[PDB]
């Protein structure tokens, strides 16, 4: 791969 | 108007003198109603809708350790990246003067946005009689930025505005004579 | 906050077009996004996208929660639809202005909510539709956006542009007028 940049999770309400 | 909702997330990374401090934000419309901050290191709500949100989501252990370790994990990892790549993006800015009484030292398409425009009559530094712009964002990873000079001309005045810029080995100059 | 540097994902779900978003900026500037409908990651400079990949399932995978929390948060807020806040427009050229030679014109529309806009180039009262592009809907600290229209052009004594702004703030279409003074 390039370089990977990485992600944040975002997070699931409660519902 | 159309029924329309809206639902907004940031994860927001401030590097600063070695540091990464770690926001997360949650927003309904344009009310942003929790975050996490790593500054604080657990979910607030930021407004009543967020109260449920926090309370849960600082439930979750798994959630907390995650979110804690993010400035070092994440928000550290993709700054070096950019310190490889995107920090070390130079364009150097292209310099025109023309007059409008002002003179107008027109510095565009450079990249970062940090620079200096100086303007000199007959070697002396004007500051007082001078109006710029806020540096322009042309949203193209390039900015540019007008600086102007009050003035009033006389046969023999020669103005010289001069750019300062890290693209640069020496600082640019362009004259105008009155 | 201080910082040297600004480091942001951001990204948005709503009910009309554009549904979503995801992108990436650095100090301000979008460096990539990612396409929802082509499920691929989207880099704005060659630069870029020769040093660095971004597995573009993260940006589907967010937007899929986002999605999730916003029917929440309509259930939650009773329905809550935010005021209109109408765009603030300017228009200015990419490089000193030289009659005879190649220029870009540059539309910045700002401090609107919600992302929902109608843009056209006019000059000298119709359209111009080729030669354009635009940015992605960008985020404000505010929570507000702001956007970017591009027109090539080539400039002259007569001729009178237009950036035409439609938004549901707005009592009219919006019309910000410039000419090469
Ligand atoms: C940068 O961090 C060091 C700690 O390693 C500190 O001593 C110094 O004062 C900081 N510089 C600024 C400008 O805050
Ligand atoms: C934008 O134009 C479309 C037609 O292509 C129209 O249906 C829509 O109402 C317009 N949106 C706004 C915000 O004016
Ligand atoms: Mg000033
Ligand atoms: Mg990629």
């Amino acid at each position: 791969k390039n370089l990977e940049k990485y992600k944040g999770k975002f997070v699931r309400e409660i519902d | 108007t159309p029924e329309n909702y809206v639902y907004q997330g940031r994860q927001e990374c401030y590097a600063f003198n070695g540091t990464q401090r770690f926001l997360e934000r949650y927003i309904y419309n344009r009310e942003e109603y929790a975050r996490f901050d790593s500054d604080v290191g657990e979910f607030r709500a930021v407004t009543e809708l967020g109260r449920p949100a926090a309370e849960y989501w600082n439930s979750q252990k798994d959630i907390l350790e995650e979110k804690r370790a993010v400035p070092d994990r994440v928000c550290r990892h993709n700054y070096e990246l950019d310190e490889a790549v995107t920090l070390q993006r130079r364009v150097q800015p292209k310099v025109n003067v023309s007059p409008s009484n002002l003179l107008v030292c027109h510095v565009t398409d450079f990249y970062p946005g940090s620079i200096q425009v100086r303007w000199f009559l007959n070697g002396q530094e004007e500051t007082a009689g001078v109006v710029s712009t806020n540096l322009i964002r042309n949203g193209d990873w390039t900015f540019q930025i007008l600086v102007m000079l009050e003035m009033t001309p006389q046969q023999g005045d020669v103005y010289i505005c001069q750019v300062e810029h890290t693209s640069l080995d020496s600082p640019v100059t362009v004259e105008w004579k009155a | 906050i201080k910082a040297d540097h600004v480091s942001t994902y951001a990204a948005f779900v709503q009910t009309h077009r554009p549904t979503g978003e995801f992108m990436f900026e650095f100090d301000e500037d979008e460096q990539f996004y990612v396409d929802l409908d082509k499920k691929e990651t989207v880099w704005h400079l060659e630069e870029f996208g020769r040093a660095f990949s971004f597995e573009a399932q993260g940006g589907l995978a967010n937007i899929a929660i986002l999605n999730n929390n916003l029917n929440t948060l309509i259930q939650r807020s009773n329905h809550t639809q935010a005021a209109n806040d109408p765009p603030e427009v300017t228009v200015f050229p990419k490089e000193p202005v030289e009659l005879g030679q190649p220029n870009t014109l540059i539309c910045h529309i700002d401090r609107f909510f919600p992302p929902v806009l109608n843009v056209t180039w006019l000059c000298n009262g119709e359209p111009v539709t080729e030669g354009v592009a635009e940015s992605l809907f960008l985020p404000r600290t505010d929570y507000s956006f702001h956007k970017f229209h591009y027109l090539t052009f080539v400039p002259s004594a007569e001729d009178v542009y237009d950036c035409r702004v439609e938004h549901w703030g707005l009592d009219q279409p919006l019309l910000k007028h410039w000419e090469a003074q």
